[PDB]
């Protein structure tokens, strides 16, 4: 797959695109 | 955990979505 590489705010914003419609975990762990 | 998956290495759409909700 894509080579692409994310960190920090780039990463939530990624995860906000793909998830934040349905929610997520941007913690760097938790209870799952 | 979510934020060293995709600083250290590689991701994907379907990486993001092992930290969704559920």
């Amino acid at each position: 797959f894509v080579n692409q590489h994310l960190c920090g705010s780039h990463l939530v914003e990624a995860l906000y695109l793909v998830c934040g419609e349905r929610g997520f975990f941007y913690t760097p762990k938790t209870k799952r | 955990g979510i934020v060293e998956q995709c600083c250290t290495s590689i991701c994907s759409l379907y990486q993001l979505e092992n930290y969704c909700n559920g």
